[PDB]
């Protein structure tokens, strides 16, 4: 086995080949020089960043405000013109006239149902809502199972028409507004403007259930906060369908749930116990709502009955404060079927004064005594309802809300604040959106002291959606680099805004369904869920993070450097980067917007072409025909004017982009010149070098493409044959090789993938590339990127020339950090180039891991999709490897004994790139071996939330609790 | 009622009137078996 001065020489050869290579067939130095050679087509500015966090709060409280404006309007005249409904019973003869969404419109029908007419739209298309629309009147939805037709629905449908005045108004002074909707507490659902369901229930085959009152934000400003403890009979007597029908209506009971109410499920039959491995009240976030509604699936029915343990376990859950809660409404909800005990006792010594409001539920059909628990509901300040079947059990358990909302109503204007919900994604197909909401009041015979009868329940609840592609369009981020970015934050956590956040459902566990068990057309459910992902979730977490998270969950601003551990854009390796924090509040919301810098870029560049010579010809630069000049270019699909939109076939952008540069003139109307005129800078910049540099050889060695990626959005690939072996994003910043050159001081080595359907191993070559960084006053800016591909045979046999070609006495492989295979000796290996090593030799690996020459942290993707195991594609919870180089040596010098054997082993890292020279005894010799070390998504399950539940993440809850109002009435029960 | 009743906690939502849950109820099923009529699914059930 070779000295260790031997290898020192072998590594120190390869790396001066390989750098001196990639240096003066890239042209970093050559492209530095044009860029400070210029240093007058552009000034360098500044990148405030206290300054721009403080703008875009602004600008972000500006929007929700304007937004909160069309709310008030909307309530006040709901209020006003309910006030005023006559509540007629014959509609025969004077028609109400309304456009029912999901109706279909093929004039050849002309249903018009009894006692109403229809409408039949003209539906043009429109951009901001990507389907057919109509701003003439509002849609109704009205749910499947509700005939229209009732008294209740027409008499809704007769005042709920003057709403449209104000839909169209709200609209007319803000043309930048989305859904306005009107909810229901009859389960209407009014919305502006007018556009057919996505679902019709008789037109396909797929039957909606869609019904307002379960809607997040209807529930959200419906009541307050809940405190909600679940007390489930599982006495021998409700055996049978009973039992069934107790765990669905749990089921639908804990999905009216949000993450502002804490709940818990007990159990009792002549004992009472957790239904769980909870213990307490818990937040009511996706996972533990998931842990609890699998642990009611897992009941059974046995025993006697005791209402008295039950009821003392549940009040004594309901009085810890000592575990995060609510503190709002403490309620308990009985599920059970009859009994002949009422428990005077328990509630004269518990809730002697009536804080604990008791909704009791009786379920099935049976022959037991019901008088006891209608007691029990009529006394504790709550109610009473029957659920005799599955198709009862919606309803039913959806209307508790009502009797929560009367202190909110009895309070007045102290109860009209508006609130925001979480992220969800839209019922009408228009992504990610928060709704802003608003109580609407029944307020007849309110000048005379009339009514307060009818008075004491709201008529619904107003909404106004908001797009969070409106609000990444006041965080603009086309002056950081590629490593920069905005992120926004609740109170609770969770994320409104991040690059990491995307348009799916958030995960839970693992997904097994069963196959044999499906008929073929039924209807399956989809979801209901919003995608809350906390912050400590959609990135890697340190020690630091987490008290930034928490110092800006208490509306605290503030300012932060530090160095952390930064994944990679495809999540395969690991960087280490310095970061700067720049957090403050969004002065009218809850919310927190936060400014994520990484030093390097303060300043950027904005250009100064300001004569039509240069311009014009830059202009030039960029036109198909002479790309055998220029090398096949590809442009950035931003929006640089508001008429060219990004098309997606890039040599379409890039036409439309250059009929437009030239059909209206450089003065830009009404473009975006800033971005225009940096393009137009960088392609310049670009086509010299490509001209007087990449030109004077048109073919080196090994090289096998070229390429310049630069901010602007210039993409320059040299050899036009090599610009379709190009896979890359053509936006500059979303391709991962950029954001990691820019990140290390050193040339980077990008692994190709493994196993990739389409050119991958020696038709493409191995990517390397180099950030451009130049001074221009004495500032750092790095606004490009060069590189290449070098070809995998001319390595090779730079390679071989003591291993040679299919030696089998020793390996030497080449990995980069991340272990990725990229040289190696054996021709069996060379197969698999970019497989994770520990895949190809796990031994070597796990030791590799072991002595700590690679380090790696891991993580949870928490909207991952999965094939579903036994037990299309869902989504799951996938964790995530990632390896890199912790230690700073250089050389690693060592023997690993599988025991019997022993292979020695020498493994140097290459100075100045990203690389490792391993050279190890063969593996053929002794059959050892444990298992393969995988780096790849795996779907997992886990963190285990019967531990996140002990030690949870810190919070703030709202201040404001609407219960206990003393004029409240409850002789409804 | 001592062989039956209370056992035809059956988990469908399948309607099963002649059970024998009390005692008018046991003696309308007695009566029923006794014409003869449907007193084969009484059986089923009480096998099942």
């Amino acid at each position: 086995f070779p000295s260790a001065v031997t290898i020192k020489s072998w590594v120190d050869k390869m790396q001066e080949d390989l750098v001196t290579l990639a240096k003066t067939a890239s042209g970093v130095h050559q492209l530095v020089d044009i860029y400070e050679k210029y240093q007058d087509l552009y000034t360098v500015e500044p990148n405030n960043a206290r300054q721009l966090v403080e703008i875009a709060a602004r600008d972000i409280e500006k929007l929700l405000s304007n937004r909160s404006k069309a709310l008030v309007r909307l309530a006040l005249e709901a209020e006003k013109v309910q006030a005023a409904h006559q509540w007629r019973e014959d509609f025969a003869s004077n028609e109400v006239v309304y456009y029912n969404a999901k109706d279909d419109l093929d004039p050849e029908k002309n249903d018009s149902e009894p006692g109403s007419q229809r409408i039949k739209p003209v539906f043009i298309d429109d951009a901001n809502f990507r389907r057919q629309v109509s701003y003439q009147h509002a849609a109704v939805h009205i749910p499947t199972d509700i005939y229209e037709g009732s008294t209740i629905v027409l008499n809704e449908l007769n005042w709920t028409s003057a709403l449209d005045d104000v839909f169209k108004k709200n609209r007319e002074e803000d043309p930048s507004l989305l859904w306005q909707v009107f909810g229901s507490a009859t389960g209407l659902a009014r919305y502006y403007p007018a556009s057919p369901w996505v679902d019709n229930s008789r037109t396909p085959n797929k039957i909606d259930l869609y019904d307002v009152r379960r809607r997040p934000w209807y529930i959200q400003g419906a009541a307050s906060p809940k405190d909600m403890l679940i007390l489930v009979d599982v006495s021998g007597s409700v055996s049978g369908l009973t039992l069934k029908l107790i765990r669905t209506s749990v089921s639908e009971m804990l999905e009216t749930l949000s993450d502002d109410d804490f709940v818990n499920v007990a159990s009792f039959n002549s004992n009472a116990q957790d239904v769980s491995c909870f213990q307490h009240l818990v937040q009511a976030n996706v996972r533990n709502k998931k842990v609890l509604k699998d642990a009611v699936n897992n009941i059974t029915a046995k025993g006697i009955t005791d209402y008295k343990k039950g009821f003392s376990f549940a009040f004594e859950q309901l009085l810890n404060y000592n575990v995060s809660r609510a503190n709002c409404n403490k309620i308990i909800m009985l599920f059970t079927d009859g009994g002949e005990e009422r428990a005077q006792e328990i509630f004269a010594k518990y809730n002697k004064d009536k804080k604990v409001r008791v909704f009791t539920f009786s379920v099935g059909q049976h022959n037991y005594d019901r008088g006891p628990i209608q007691w029990m509901a009529c006394e504790n300040k709550g109610y009473y309802y029957e659920i005799p079947s599955i198709g009862a059990i919606r309803i039913n358990t959806q209307e508790y809300l009502d009797v929560l909302g009367r202190p909110m109503v009895l309070a007045g204007d102290k109860a009209k604040q508006v609130q925001w919900t979480n992220v969800y994604l839209d019922a009408l197909e228009l992504g990610l959106v928060i709704t802003g909401t608003l109580p609407v009041f029944n307020i007849t015979g309110q000048f005379e002291n009339k009514t307060n009868l009818k008075n004491q329940l709201i008529l619904g609840v107003m909404g106004v959606d908001v797009s969070l592609e409106d609000i990444k369009r006041l965080t603009p981020r086309f002056t950081l680099c590629p490593n920069g970015y905005y992120f926004a934050i609740d109170p609770n956590g969770y994320v409104l805004l991040h690059p990491n956040l995307q348009p799916k459902p958030i995960g839970v566990g693992i997904p097994t369904i069963n196959l044999r068990k499906r008929r073929p057309n039924v209807q399956n459910p989809k979801s209901q869920e919003p995608v809350t992902l906390d912050f400590l979730d959609a990135e890697l977490e340190n020690d630091i993070k987490v008290e930034i998270r928490n110092k800006m969950i208490d509306g605290e601003s503030g300012e932060k450097t530090f160095r952390t551990l930064v994944k990679s854009q495809d999540e395969r390796y690991i960087d280490k980067g310095n970061r700067t924090y720049t957090w403050t509040p969004v002065n009218g919301t809850d919310y927190s917007l936060a400014l994520v810098l990484p030093t390097y870029s303060f300043y950027y560049i904005k250009a100064k072409i300001e004569e039509t010579i240069t311009q014009a010809r830059y202009s030039e630069t960029l036109k198909p025909d002479n790309f055998e000049e220029s090398g096949y270019t590809f442009l950035a699909p931003r929006d640089y004017c508001s008429d060219l939109k990004p098309s997606d076939n890039n040599t379409e952008f890039l036409l439309n982009f250059n009929e437009f540069i030239d059909r209206k003139t450089p003065n830009n109307p009404s473009c975006n010149t800033d971005l225009i005129n940096r393009v137009l800078l960088d392609a310049g910049f670009t086509n010299e070098l490509v001209q007087n540099y990449w030109s004077k050889q048109k073919n080196i060695k090994g090289v096998k493409a070229r390429f310049v990626v630069t901010d602007g959005g210039i993409t320059r690939v040299y050899p036009k044959e090599a610009g379709e072996n190009w896979q890359e994003n053509p936006e500059t910043y979303e391709d991962s090789f950029y954001k990691r050159s820019l990140d290390n001081d050193n040339y980077v080595f990008t692994a190709p993938y493994f196993n990739k359907s389409g050119p991958g191993a020696y038709e493409s070559g191995i990517m390397v590339s180099k950030a451009v960084e130049i001074y221009i006053q004495g500032k750092l800016l790095k606004p490009a990127v060069v590189g290449i591909k070098i070809d995998v045979n001319s390595w090779i046999e730079n390679f071989t020339k003591d291993c040679k070609r299919n030696s089998d006495v020793m390996d030497c492989v080449i990995l980069d950090d991340g272990g990725f295979l990229l040289m190696a000796n054996h021709d069996d290996y060379t197969n698999q180039i970019g497989r994770f090593f520990g895949e190809i030799d796990p031994s070597l690996m796990r030791h590799l891991v072991n002595i700590s020459v690679y380090a790696f942290n891991k993580s949870y993707d928490y909207q991952s999709v999965c094939e579903p195991g036994a037990a299309s594609k869902q989504s799951c919870i996938t964790e995530q490897t990632q390896y890199f180089f912790d230690n700073d040596s250089k050389s690693f010098s060592g023997v690993l004994d599988c025991g019997n054997c022993s292979r020695i082993f020498h493994v140097e890292k290459l100075m100045n790139t990203n690389l490792i020279f391993i050279m190890v005894e063969s593996k053929g010799t002794c059959p050892c071996d444990t298992r393969l070390l995988i780096q790849a998504e795996q779907t997992s399950d886990g963190p285990d939330p019967c531990d996140m539940v002990k030690q949870p993440r810190y919070r703030k809850g709202p201040d404001v609790c609407f219960d206990n109002n003393v004029l409240e009435d409850y002789t409804d029960c | 009622m001592q062989l039956f009743g209370g056992r035809y906690d059956f988990e469908d939502t399948e309607v099963r009137r002649s059970n024998f849950d009390n005692f008018p109820q046991a003696l309308i099923s007695v009566f029923q078996v006794l014409t003869g009529e449907d007193w084969n699914s009484v059986m089923y059930n009480g096998i099942m």
